[PDB]
């Protein structure tokens, strides 16, 4: 299957064996910077911009069920 | 008319010969008499060789 | 079953593995100049079994 | 070794990359362990 | 052994996985222009000898500039 | 790439080759229109003189910014999946949206 590392014979080129899928440790470390939380209490400025952003990302993730029912993107 | 005679019989492209002849007749008819007569027969001539009635 | 699956490696090695191309130019039907995917271009044959 | 993940039915293999730009697998002639081959660790391996 | 000079051409390049199919009959007009191009390009390729007998250097390339289309 | 101006970048030309090859293959080395390509442009800035010249073309068709009536009709079909009670608002939205694609 795709994304799987394989062994190829050195002497005559045929795929002999399989090896574990490669992942990257570096990506895992980068993840979850949510702590400490930023909130809107040490990040801010530009009152309108912050409001539109809350409307575009934050609310549709919680309020997800409704969108499906209404039929609207 | 000349461009037409060379293209019709000699070079043998009938579409090319005829097209010039149509212009030649219309131009000829006004000032001329004997010339115009020739150009009309020549119009028929291209197409006779092509062998479409 | 077990036999045929292992044996497949045994035969392939004797066939020898394959270096792959795409056909660059048809000059004649006996020799074709073929271009490797890797890069260096080669002259290959055509057999009458295909 | 660019990354550790391999240890496919032999004492840990990993993908070690030689500077001829080809990848190879490791076996023991001293040992092999999670700690002997690491993410950054360079290795001494034989030509044949 | 040797190969032709034809062999090992690029396929990156145009007109070695295409070819034109057109001819003079297939288009109408610019018959005057068609004869000039033809005289310059087509004749020396086909025939090296005619240009030699007369004694002139075979025809040079033609620069094509004009209206679009 | 395509429009190389009086002078463009080196980069434009390197990518430009991929378009040139496709265009050619489909039309004017042949009389066929069974295999065809329709080209869409969205940025006027880089547009090839090669395409412009016919036999890689014959027509130029402008696909206009939606009309006065046209915006009204798009609004009605888009509103329809969404729960509503009926709005008369579609006429107000067209004014404000004057020149919106």
């Amino acid at each position: 299957k795709p994304g799987d590392l394989v062994g190829v014979n050195k002497d005559s080129y045929l795929i002999l064996e399989t090896l574990p899928t490669e992942y990257d440790s570096r990506v895992k470390a980068m993840e979850v910077d949510e702590r400490p939380t930023e909130q809107y209490s040490d990040i801010g400025g530009l009152d309108k911009q912050i409001q539109e952003l809350v409307e575009a990302i934050v609310l549709p993730m919680n309020h997800k069920e409704k969108f499906e029912n209404l039929g609207i993107q | 008319m000349q461009s037409g005679i060379i293209h019709a019989a000699e070079e043998k492209d009938w579409k090319t010969a005829y097209s010039y002849f149509y212009e030649a007749f219309e131009g000829y008819d006004s000032i001329d008499s004997p010339k115009a007569i020739t150009s009309l027969k020549y119009m028929l001539l291209c197409k006779i060789m092509l062998n479409t009635p | 079953k077990q036999y045929e699956k292992s044996e497949n490696d045994l035969k392939a090695l004797q066939s020898v593995g394959q270096i792959v191309g795409e056909v660059l130019k048809q000059l004649t039907e006996e020799k074709f100049i073929v271009k490797a995917t890797n890069g260096p271009r080669y002259v290959v044959g055509c057999r009458r079994q295909l | 070794c660019t990354k550790i993940i391999n240890a496919d039915s032999e004492d840990p293999k990993y993908i070690i990359n030689v500077k001829q730009f080809a990848k190879f697998v490791v076996d023991l002639s001293d040992q092999v362990a999670p700690t002997d081959i690491e993410e950054g660790m360079r290795v001494g391996v034989d030509r044949n | 052994d040797v190969l032709p000079p034809e062999a090992d051409s690029s396929i990156m390049m145009l007109t070695s996985d295409q070819k034109p199919d057109v001819m003079y009959a297939d288009i109408g007009g610019m018959d005057i222009q068609k004869q000039e191009v033809r005289e310059a390009v087509e004749l020396p390729l086909t025939h090296f000898e005619l240009y030699k007998q007369i004694g002139i250097d075979p025809p040079r390339g033609v620069l094509m500039y004009g209206p679009p289309g | 790439g395509g429009r190389r101006f009086s002078e463009g970048t080196s980069a434009d030309r390197e990518i430009q080759r991929t378009l040139m090859e496709l265009l050619n293959q489909m039309d004017g080395f042949d009389t066929l229109h069974r295999v065809k390509m329709i080209m869409a442009t969205n940025r006027p800035d880089t547009l090839d003189p090669a395409l412009l010249r016919p036999g890689r073309l014959d027509r130029k068709i402008h696909i206009d910014l939606p009309n006065e009536q046209a915006r009204l009709d798009i609004l009605k079909i888009h509103a329809g999946p969404i729960t509503k009670h009926g709005e008369i608002d579609y006429e107000a939205i067209v004014k404000l949206s004057d020149g919106f694609n």
